[PDB]
């Protein structure tokens, strides 16, 4: 089957680091964009970065680019210099796309990861 | 001063060479491979003139030795290109019958939006990953390659000297020195070279073909050795070319492929008489060498002998080997057409063993002669010849001893000899 | 119309041994004709009649989905597949021992193969029987649908062997030595189905899973083999042959080229399709799960689309046009046999 | 910039009846290739979020016929008729290229 898990959440003070993780399974990774996507306590959904065309492209956010980095067909997403505003649950989700270079969707986000939670305040 | 002997047989009249030795017979000469020499010759002391001994010089066949290294099987294959388009993702790796094949080159395109070819059999607007390859299909063996890593040639040197005789191979390096006789095979004229590639289409003793430019380090399709089937598995070229995306009936997206299509083994049929071959008897192959003899006569050699004048007369003479000669039988007829062989009971006595040579004479003179070895007892040995005319009773002679009884014929070789008889 | 299938025939035939063996390629028939198609004979030999039989196979299909929403992307959700149990007839399923013992049964197999894409099937027609039978019937005139088959026996030089330079080399009869002359010639075979009660000696498809180096599958409960013929005349090859240096070449052909040659009608020579994605089945469909699985394609009619899952020992035919069924050997589920194989064998060889 | 405007923040509505989402964004979502790059996204209360609607009508597999999209350049809708006890959650609607802003949720009850 297919399914996404995540890993590497936790809790650390503003400045530090923290490396989160996501392994892919039942698909083929160069196939499907894979997007981040974080949910702060009782807002809304908010998206992070995604990487698509095997791993050669990649994107961020305006809150967080340049600060975050989405690198065993496993996802990673380090988290540097992590500020007290990202608090939140990360999610890990697939979508696929035309093959090409450029981004364009051909179905949304099908399937998505339980989520890994990460919270930042001291 | 040497002398380029040919092959072929010539008329001699009767009589046998007498060479009284006082010097050192010398013979400077070449003769082609493929090409057995037979130098015959009756050495008397110049001091008691009754003293005679009987030289043959018997030199078989030249062998040619190569060390070879072993590059596997030449494979013919078929030029088959095939275009792959995904309706969604990516182009997916050995997972099809066609990536089975024996070798192949794929090439991925991206799916570019405003081309215009969208296949209209996709479940939807196909927008996957176009896979765009050649393949090689139905590889077949067309045989067996080698490279020379170096070369040698031996040539077997057989002496009767006396009541002695011996046998000896001989090459450049190796030069056969006995007490009274050398042989020195001083140089050898070759068509093949080092590194050169030898290739066998069938078995050994069916001819080979000659390759100077053979595919090494950089190998493409269509080279001479393109591809290989070794121990270690199968070696492969570049697919030399490019691919072209088009469109077949603004549908199907369909690849085109510029460059060669023509696998190595057929553009050397294509091109077969521009290639050196070569024809090959008694072949002998190892792990490490390849051994045969050239019958084409591409090979030449260069011998050099000396007979040294104070030869042993005196213990060369104790007891000469004493042969009679009875004409028994002929098959053929005469003339200088169909040729004749005569078969002839010959008894050695005294001596063991005896290398000498059986002429067929007439009255007049000879047409053939037959050498071996002959072994204590009765010796059956057959001859070879040509010519004779009405009354021309053929005969079984030794140097000058000829049976009593003729035969006369019925009505219409690479070989040298020299046995010093007047032409 | 009309087509001829050749015999190709040794010219010793009273000192001749094996059978003698022919296909030929039909032209491609819709999907709705196929379950009704018979093989007429009306020849001058003994027809072998178990082929024509009537078998169920798990029709396997795949097509758009009809509730399609106009300029949909195509994606693995936007097509469905389906299967469901028809009776096949006429299909290639000899019982042990048939082709085996032909020779001295002096019996005749006639029988055809499915190599098919979305909408329509192309038959591949085998014929094969005593080497005498190439005097005795000569010439005869087969039927299959709206086409027949002109039969042929002709005496044919290198009918079991490779020409090598124009001399004719047949494979080594036993192997001594080590690396000679090398002949390349053609095999078709035939699975067969032989249960036995105890052993795993019929389980084949461990012999391939051995072949290609996989460890732990459990799938792999099919008991049966493949009776191969090599060039157009020979004498009936059961792999695997444990001593047989033929069997282990063919069975390694076969690992490493689960679906063997094609039935391409090379004219026009534009090899181009469309590849629809990895799809699952049920089958049979009756099952609860899927069962088989395979790549589903759109283009012309390539490699054969008829099989047997390696799971069951009870015999699972499948017949999926328009997917190439799962046979790589290195995965363990829902993997499948091949009903017919035809390939090239690289043997040593001797001069007749 | 580029925001999305999503109508009811909360829609309480009884078992068995239509309800009516609206997504409103700042500038068109209509796509050279004439898509409108648009998702729908439900997340119930413990669940992660999962896919409804893609490029705005697209109804995504597995999803029963009673949710529909509709929609095009800037004024989006998602219709879902006999709403159900699993509709329970919140919806977004989504932007399907980079700029991928959600709408800010629509609680459902
Ligand atoms: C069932 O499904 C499995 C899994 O999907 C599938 O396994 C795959 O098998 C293929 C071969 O059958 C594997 O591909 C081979 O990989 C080796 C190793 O690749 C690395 O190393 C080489 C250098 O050693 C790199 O060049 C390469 O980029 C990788 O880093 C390759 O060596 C193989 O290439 C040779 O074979 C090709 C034909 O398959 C030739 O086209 C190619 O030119 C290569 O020829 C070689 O010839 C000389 C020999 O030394 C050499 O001098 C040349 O330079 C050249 O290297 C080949 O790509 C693949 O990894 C497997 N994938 C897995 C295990 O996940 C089965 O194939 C499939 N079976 C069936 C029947 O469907
Ligand atoms: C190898 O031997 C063959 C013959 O066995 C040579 O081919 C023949 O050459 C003669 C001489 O002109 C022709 O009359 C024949 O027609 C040729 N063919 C045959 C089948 O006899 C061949 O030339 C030899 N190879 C080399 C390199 O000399
Ligand atoms: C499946 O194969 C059939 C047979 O080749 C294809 O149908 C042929 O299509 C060509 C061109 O459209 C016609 O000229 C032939 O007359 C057709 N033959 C038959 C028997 O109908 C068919 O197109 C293939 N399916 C797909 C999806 O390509």
């Amino acid at each position: 089957q297919v399914q996404l898990v995540e890993s590497g959440g936790g809790v650390v003070q503003p400045g530090r680091s923290l490396r989160l993780s996501c392994a892919a399974s039942g698909f083929t990774f160069s196939s499907y964009a894979m997007h981040w996507v974080r949910q702060a306590p009782g807002k809304g959904l908010e998206w992070v970065a995604v990487t698509w065309f095997d791993v050669s492209k990649k994107d961020y956010a305006d809150s967080v680019k340049g600060r975050f980095t989405i690198s065993k067909n496993t996802l990673y997403l380090q988290m540097n210099s992590l500020r007290a505003e990202d608090t939140a649950v990360y999610y890990c989700a697939r979508n696929l796309i035309r093959y090409s270079g450029s981004y364009f969707p051909v179905h949304g986000m099908d399937v998505w990861g339980q989520g890994t939670t990460v919270t930042v305040s001291s | 001063e040497t002398q380029n002997l040919n092959s072929g047989w010539t008329d001699t009249a009767h009589g046998s060479g007498v060479i009284p030795m006082r010097t050192d017979l010398e013979l400077d000469f070449s003769l082609p491979s493929s090409a057995s020499y037979t130098y015959r010759r009756q050495l008397q002391n110049p001091a008691n003139e009754q003293e005679k001994i009987p030289f043959h010089l018997q030199i078989s066949k030249q062998v040619i030795h190569a060390e070879i290294q072993h590059l596997g099987h030449w494979m013919d294959g078929t030029f088959n290109l095939k275009t792959a388009f995904h309706c969604y993702g990516s182009c997916e790796k050995y997972a099809y019958p066609w990536q089975t094949a024996g070798c192949f080159v794929e090439k991925d395109y991206e799916y570019e939006s405003g081309w215009g070819c969208n296949p209209a059999d996709c479940p939807g607007v196909g927008t996957g990953c176009t896979a765009c390859g050649v393949y090689l299909d139905k590889l077949k063996s067309v045989g067996k390659a080698f490279k020379i890593v170096s070369l040698r040639y031996t040539r077997k040197a057989c002496i009767q000297l006396g009541t002695e005789q011996t046998c000896k191979n001989v090459d450049s390096n190796d030069c056969l020195v006995t007490t009274s006789v050398k042989v020195c095979l001083i140089g050898t004229v070759s068509k093949f070279q080092p590194s050169d590639t030898l290739l066998f289409l069938g078995p050994l003793e069916q001819g080979g073909l000659i390759f100077k430019q053979w595919c090494t380090t950089t190998c493409q399709f269509g080279d001479p050795g393109d591809i290989m089937s070794t121990p270690v598995g199968m070696k492969c070229p570049e697919l030399s070319g490019s691919f072209r995306k088009k469109c077949a009936f603004a549908t199907t997206p369909v690849c085109q492929f510029d460059g060669n299509t023509i696998s190595g083994y057929k553009r050397m049929i294509a091109t077969k008489d521009s290639f050196q071959s070569f024809n090959v008897t008694e072949p002998h192959i190892s792990a490490s060498s390849l051994e045969w003899i050239d019958p084409d006569s591409s090979l030449r050699d260069h011998i050099n002998v000396i007979v040294g004048r104070d030869l042993s007369f005196q213990d060369l003479s104790e007891t000469p080997c004493q042969v009679d000669l009875t004409t028994t039988s002929i098959d053929g007829a005469w003339g200088s057409g169909v040729g004749f062989n005569l078969i002839c009971s010959v008894s050695l006595t005294e001596c063991s063993t005896f290398l000498t040579s059986i002429k067929a004479c007439d009255s007049a003179m000879c047409y053939g002669s037959t050498t071996a070895n002959l072994v204590r007892g009765q010796n059956t040995v057959h001859i070879v010849g040509k010519g004779g005319h009405s009354g021309s009773k053929f005969m079984c002679c030794h140097d000058t001893k000829c049976s009593s009884t003729g035969l006369v014929a019925a009505a219409p070789s690479d070989k040298i000899f020299d046995d010093g008889a007047p032409e």
